[PDB]
């Protein structure tokens, strides 16, 4: 089962996608990195406070229908 | 309901056409457009479009012919409802 999760940038931007409950959330993450135009290390991606890991499924991190990611530009190295 | 919406088409010619749809706030990896003659003999004639385009090309068509047009969209081995359209070149 599918849910739709939404994914909003500090941008405002937003995309919605329709994810498997126990696929992987790196395709999301890299799908969205990519309409963006911006490196994967340069984004965290989270849900509720807990940075999203490429190998997380939404059923992981308790996600439902319309739950938000939200994305902010991550700097490194500090 | 279906996604993509809004298919439309948007320019025309006896033997061609150009079609346009509005997906909204989705990503799509692809789209799938087939086309067929509206009551023919044909199977439907079929090609993919990348997931970020939401117009296409369809030609080689022939004039005063109505076509069934439909437009499925794909993100990750989900497949949405299509949406048709009918059109007469």
């Amino acid at each position: 089962e599918y849910i739709k999760l939404k994914v909003i940038g500090q941008d405002s931007s937003e995309i919605h996608f329709k994810v498997k409950m126990t696929t992987h959330l790196k395709k999301l993450k890299e799908s969205y990195a990519q309409r963006q135009g911006v490196p994967m290390n340069s984004l965290r991606f989270l849900f509720e406070g807990q940075r999203i890991a490429d190998n997380h499924t939404p059923k992981e991190l308790g996600m439902e229908e319309e739950d938000v990611i939200e994305v902010y530009q991550e700097q490194t190295g500090g | 309901s279906s996604v993509p919406t809004k298919l439309e088409v948007v320019a025309a010619t006896p033997t061609s056409l150009l079609i346009s749809w509005d997906a909204g706030y989705w990503f799509i990896d692809y789209y799938r457009i087939t086309y067929g003659e509206t009551g023919g003999n044909s199977p439907v004639q079929e090609f993919t479009v990348p997931g970020y385009s939401s117009t296409a090309t369809i030609s080689g068509l022939s004039p005063g012919v109505d076509y069934t047009i439909t437009v499925y969209a794909y993100y990750d081995n989900y497949g949405w409802s299509p949406i048709s359209i009918n059109y007469r070149t």
